[PDB]
Order: C-alpha cells, then structure tokens, then sequence
C-alpha cells in the first residue's frame, strides 16, 4: 500500500513550471505602462485589479501606486477593486 | 472642412449600421471584432520585439 | 596542522545610491538580470572574485582566498564604479565569512563521536553524511568527515578557524581508527 | 543553399508586402525599383553571386588601470555570428554554450549551422 | 525580433528604402511597416529554413545578457562546422532564446 | 468600440504629461502639436492629431482655454504652496472646503508646507 517516492509526483511538475518565470522584474521606463494600461482603459472605462495584473506582472503595491497615480478605483457597485480612467 | 465633417458624421452613421450588422447576423442567426481581438493579441509581442531591437541596435 | 583560509565574504558601502542598469551596459565582464536576481554580478580575471554590487549602494565580494587579496578586490571593484562617473565613497571593509578547510591526514569514526557528544553534534547519514560539530566557546560550525576533512566555516576572523581545529583536534585523536 | 534561401525570403517578403504597398497607395513600378535596389547592392558588394546579379576612503580610482580597451570589442568588419541560444551554462570561469539556427561569417565566409555547440574559459 | 535588421540582407533593405524616402520615391511609416513585415518575412523564412548538425569551440571574453539577449565577444577563437573550419581572433555573438 | 485613433492612452496621457512638467516647474501654455513635438509623438498620424485637438480637448469637462493655448481648469489658483491668507479671511464659507486632492503634488508633500502651515494661521484635519 505504501511506496517510497522522494519528491511527490505532483509537486516536480509545479517545480518545473515556476524555475521557468519569475516575478522580480525590472522597472526602467515606467511610462510605457500607462501606454499599456490606457490602451486597455479605453476599450472598457473601467478594469479589476485583476485585469490589470493580468497584463502588468510588476508588484500589485507598485502596480496601486501606478494606478492611483494615473486613475482612481471605482467599487462600480459589487465590491470587485476596479480602476478607472480619471475623467480629467 | 465642415461639409467634410458632415460627412464625418456620416461616417460615424457608418459605424453605427457597421455595428447594426454585426448584431444583425447576431440575431439572423463578428469578423471585424475578431480582427481587433488578433491586434490586441499583437501589442504585447511588437513591444518586446522593441527592446529586442534596441538591446542590437547598441549591442552592435 | 594549519587549516588554508580560501575564501572571505566582505560588504563594502560605497555610499551613493547607483542607476544598476547604467552600469551593466558599460562595465565589461557584467551581467544584471532582473528577474533571477536584484544585483549586477561583477568579475574579475586579476584577483578571481564576484562581487554582487547592489542598487542601495551595498557591495558583497566573494571568492577572495585571503584577507588583503579581499580588500585590494573591493577598491578594485570601488575604481570601476568611480570610473563610469557616479559619485563614489568607500566605507566599512568588513570581513563576515571565512571558510577554511584543512586534513587531520587520520581515519576517523564519525559514529562513535555522536556516542559521546549528543549535545553538540548532530549526524544522519541519509541528510548529510558529515557530523556538524557546532562548538558555542568558538562560534563556528565545522563539518568533519571519514576521510579527516575538518571543514571549517563561520568564522569572522582568522585566529578562530585555528583555535576551533587545536580545540577539536584532541576529540579526534581519541577516536582514530 | 544559402542564395536560395535569400531569394525565398526576398519573394516572400516581396510578395507579401505588395499589398501594403497597394493599400498606402503606390505604384507596382516602384515595388519593381525596391527588388532592383535590393538586388543590386548585394551584386555590387560581391560577397557571393546572385541569380539577379547574372542578369583613504575616497582614493577609489587612486590604484588605476584594471580594465582593459572597450573600444578592441568594436571593429565593424568583426564576424558576426547571429544565433538562437538553447542554454548558457557556467562554472566558475568555465562556459558551455548551446546554439542553434546560427549564420556564422567566419574569415570572410559564410556558414549555416542548425545546432552548435561550444566551449571556453573566461 | 527586429533582430536580423542588420545583416547583409537587412541593411541593402534599409538602404534601398532610404533612397526612396530621399527622393520621396518612397516615404517613411510606410517604412516602417515594411520593416515589420520584411521582418516578419524573414523570422518565418528562418523557421522553415532549418540546417545541419556541426560540432564546436572557443576562448571568451566579453558577455552581456538584457532583454533575454546575449551578446559575447571571443578572442583567438576557431568554429568548425561539417568539414569546413574557420579561424578567428576576433568574433561577435549575439544570441536570441 | 466606437472611434479609436491610433494607440489608445493619448489623451489621458498628454493631459497628464502637460499637467506633470507643469508641477515640474516647466510652466507655460502649449499645443497639442508642442506635446507631440516634446514627446517625439509627431506622428501619431494627422487623423488622430486632429481628432485629439478638436475632439479630445473639447469633450475636456471645463476647459480653460483663453485662445490657441491649453491651460489648468481644476485649480483656480496657482500651485504656489503659499499665502491663502485670502482664503483664511474669506469668513464667508467657513476657511471654503480646503480640499487636499489638489494638494501634495508639488515639491514638499503639503507637511513642509503645512509646518509652516502649522507655524502659521493653516489648520490642517482630516476626515
């Protein structure tokens, strides 16, 4: 019933796929987001923080700062942190 | 300028029944949102292609 | 018998807050990949060393085999830095770690040595084949093995990787095979 | 193999612009000019023939010295060797490099590889 | 990868569009979406291109690795490839994952 | 997606730009051509340049704009962190909501201010 194994099957395969990204990136010409981050604001007025990590792999701290510096977080209604272009 | 601004407005009448069709096979039943989808898809590849060519450009 | 030192880990502070990329692009022999790791890894053919020179302005040099070809590497490293033209200090040289290494040229019984001193060494064969004999009079961790490797590490300053070996020296001969 | 591999991708290339080139509003003609420019530069430089052609704390830098001539890296007629890289290894002073799709320009000619393999000390 | 710009075959491209744009023969971010394509052209064309197995070596000395990109530089160095073998003191490699 | 002019981000990215080398301690009126000239964003092609100055800058909530120049709207008064004495004497408003949003932006982040702001009449609170 009981076997030997070392290293857990399951646990190799996520080793695997985290040796190959990780998140500690550089932040040099921290403007080109905003090109980024404006670009998708204007499709939808409005995105969940998620969304936005979703296309900026930079820290979410650093990431709030860059949308509180450019934006402001709407609770649009149902909770779900969402940002928005400023309307100025 | 202006007798081509109305025709801007025509132009944005364009828009409008492009969308009209667009949800009219809908209902009768979206390449040009595919279209947008595949440029969206691009940005993120020309932009790292960018740094890429700058990195040669000063490399050699 | 005299154990080699063969390495030292130094931090230097050069003072001025440093632009990381600036300085890969320029500096020879330099790689700074952001996502591995913080620091631009620098190397030198002279004296071989690697030191890690980090944004805040804190430098870690490694790989020196002794105390003065340490410092001389560090001012080294300082020079190139001063040479591409931010603001440049130098304070606070000081050595963290030493690791020495050295032969008893005996057998020993690493087994029997746990018999008698539970209290300071630990020992499993399937973790790591070598007893940790880490000693609390001379804080250092020497890692000893079969062969008669006395592995010295943890030391601050050149005296106690010696005195540990004279105070762990007479626990092995009585033990020798 | 290689001449055919540059004309394949100059007639894709060219191919696939044409309507670009249609749609900003230009002439086939000048389509036609770019080929012949392009063609005939190659030809003019002879690097190898073409079907077209045919046709104290503060004493830091005190010490000196250190670092050698950065500008020996640069001379412009350097072989250039353009490469996919697998893995990059390196052990103390010891590298190991793994390459592929490479187009090499060694002492003046050209070589192809789909796989390389190499080994130096620092 | 705008990568293979300049290189013999991407380099005449430049040149020839230049004079085009000189004489307003042709004009630029036409350019510049020839480049694209042109560049696109050439990366599929390397990826149905393909070639042989070879076997090597060298002697190192500059190294540099941004934007996932290598850039080495090797003194007295000889590649061997196939039977053919070339001698050299001097070369540049620029590398792309 | 209604009209869409080259890369999106232009407008809520040009404002912000003007509004930030402005505070920058660059202050001057300028154009939308002046913007992309400084910027080296030229050509972003003449339909969306144009659609940016007629459109982009009159869909702008109040725009301050005497003539050919685009100015501050939000802040009356100019970021000079110093001297509302005016507005500590206007007793007709209670000290007139001094709002902090159009504050912190400049050299000192309001407290060096405030600390002479503290010195002085300013009462700084928060809510």
């Amino acid at each position: 019933t009981n076997y030997k194994p070392v290293a857990n099957h399951q646990y190799n395969i996520e080793y695997e796929r985290k040796k190959k990204e990780d998140g500690k990136r550089a932040r040099a010409d921290k403007q080109h987001v905003l090109d980024m981050l404006f670009s998708a604001f204007e499709k939808h007025q409005y995105y969940n923080l998620k969304d936005l990590v979703d296309i900026t792999k930079q820290p979410v701290v650093y990431l709030k700062e860059i949308l509180k510096e450019i934006g402001v977080q709407n609770v649009k209604g149902i909770h779900k942190n969402t940002w928005e272009l400023k309307p100025e | 300028a202006q007798l081509k601004f109305f025709e801007q407005l025509d132009q944005i009448e364009k828009q409008r029944k492009d969308e009209q069709e667009r949800e009219i096979l809908m209902r009768a039943a979206q390449l040009r949102l595919k279209q947008k989808a595949k440029e969206m898809q691009q940005q993120e590849l020309a932009q790292m292609r960018q740094r890429d060519a700058n990195l040669t450009a000063l490399a050699a | 018998i005299v154990p080699q030192l063969q390495n030292i880990v130094s931090t230097v502070n050069l003072g001025c807050k440093l632009d990381l990329k600036t300085i890969a692009l320029r500096a020879r022999n330099a790689e700074y990949n952001p996502k591995r790791f913080a620091a631009v890894i620098m190397r030198i053919r002279e004296p071989r060393t690697t030191a890690l020179i980090f944004s805040s302005g804190k430098m870690v040099c490694t790989g020196a085999k002794s105390e003065e070809q340490s410092r001389l590497a560090a001012r080294k490293y300082a020079r190139v830095v001063q040479k591409l033209g931010f603001p440049a200090k130098f304070l606070d040289f000081k050595i963290q770690n030493m690791v020495g290494s050295c032969d008893v040229k005996f057998p020993i019984r690493l087994e029997g040595l746990v018999l008698t001193h539970q209290q300071f060494s630990s020992y499993e064969p399937e973790l790591f084949p070598g007893l940790i004999y880490r000693m609390i009079k001379p804080r250092i961790v020497l890692l000893i093995f079969v062969s008669g490797k006395v592995v010295l590490t943890g030391a601050k300053v050149r005296a106690e990787i010696y005195e540990a070996f004279e105070n762990i020296y007479p626990i092995l001969k009585g033990f020798r095979k | 193999t290689v001449p055919k591999l540059y004309r394949s991708v100059i007639e894709d290339v060219i191919n696939d612009v044409r309507d670009i080139f249609l749609d900003d509003g230009v002439d086939e003609q000048v389509l036609m000019e770019l080929k012949t420019l392009w063609e005939n530069k190659l030809m003019q430089s002879r690097a190898v023939d073409g079907f077209h052609s045919e046709e104290e704390e503060e004493p830091l830098n005190s010490e000196d010295d250190v670092s050698d001539e950065e500008g020996q890296e640069l001379f412009d007629t350097e072989n250039v060797v353009v490469c996919q890289y697998d893995k990059i290894h390196r052990s103390k002073n010891k590298w190991k490099f793994h390459l592929k799709d490479g187009i090499m320009n060694l002492n003046g000619r050209d070589y192809i590889f789909s796989k390389a393999i190499g080994d130096a000390e620092w | 990868y705008q990568l293979y710009r300049n290189t013999t075959l991407g380099n005449s491209l430049q040149e020839s569009l230049d004079e085009l744009i000189q004489s307003q023969q042709i004009t630029p971010q036409l350019a510049l979406q020839v480049l694209l394509q042109f560049d696109k052209a050439i990366n599929a064309a390397l990826a149905q291109r393909v070639r042989n197995r070879v076997n090597f070596r060298g002697s190192l000395n500059t190294y540099r690795f941004c934007d996932n990109v290598w850039t080495f530089v090797l003194n007295d160095v000889e590649f061997r490839e196939v039977t053919e073998l070339i001698k050299v003191d001097k070369v540049k490699i620029v590398a792309c994952d | 997606s209604g009209s869409s002019g080259y890369k999106f981000g232009v407008l809520a990215k040009i404002v912000n730009y003007m509004k930030t080398r402005h505070q920058r301690g660059d202050t001057h009126p300028l154009t939308l051509d002046e913007i992309l000239d400084e910027t080296q964003h030229l050509d972003i092609g003449l339909k969306q340049k144009q659609w940016l100055m007629t459109e982009a800058l009159v869909n702008n909530p109040k725009i301050e704009v005497i003539d050919g120049k685009y100015a501050f709207k939000p802040k009356y008064n100019v970021r000079d962190k110093k001297a509302l004495l005016r507005l500590l004497d206007q007793h007709d408003q209670r000290g007139l909501g001094g709002i902090l949003l159009e504050d912190i932006e400049e050299a000192l982040p309001n407290s060096q201010k405030a600390v002479k702001a503290l010195g002085d009449q300013i009462l700084f609170v928060n809510r």
